[PDB]
């Protein structure tokens, strides 16, 4: 037994599609029906900032 | 501090955060002379662009 999906997440990682997230309310027992539909699914989008590493304090160094 | 340029279009799309600022223009303080004595009037008028 699977949960609905989570709000569509923003996309930013470097790999730009976006994040969306399901869990198990109740797993598969005793050999009934096993869960294989997705737990994760994501789909395209756009660069709202371009990648790059983020910090503080890059005055001296 | 901030706002968001963006491009729609049939072939492609992207965005942009960019900073802002308030500084707009020109200030030109106009005094009449550049020395006076106590009890002068000092005239004075701006041109701003």
């Amino acid at each position: 037994l699977l949960g609905d999906f989570g709000p569509w997440s923003d996309c930013d990682p470097c790999i730009e599609k976006q994040s969306k997230v399901r869990s198990v309310l109740r797993p598969s027992q005793f050999g009934g029906q096993p869960c294989t539909a997705p737990l994760v699914a994501f789909q395209p989008c756009i660069p709202s900032k371009l990648c790059k590493i983020e910090e503080a304090d890059c005055k001296n160094k | 501090s901030y706002v968001y340029l963006e491009v729609v279009s049939k072939h492609f799309s992207k965005s942009k955060r960019m900073p802002i600022t308030y500084d707009n223009g020109f200030l030109f303080i106009h005094t009449d002379k550049p020395v006076y004595t106590p009890d002068q009037s000092v005239k004075v008028r701006v041109y701003s662009l």
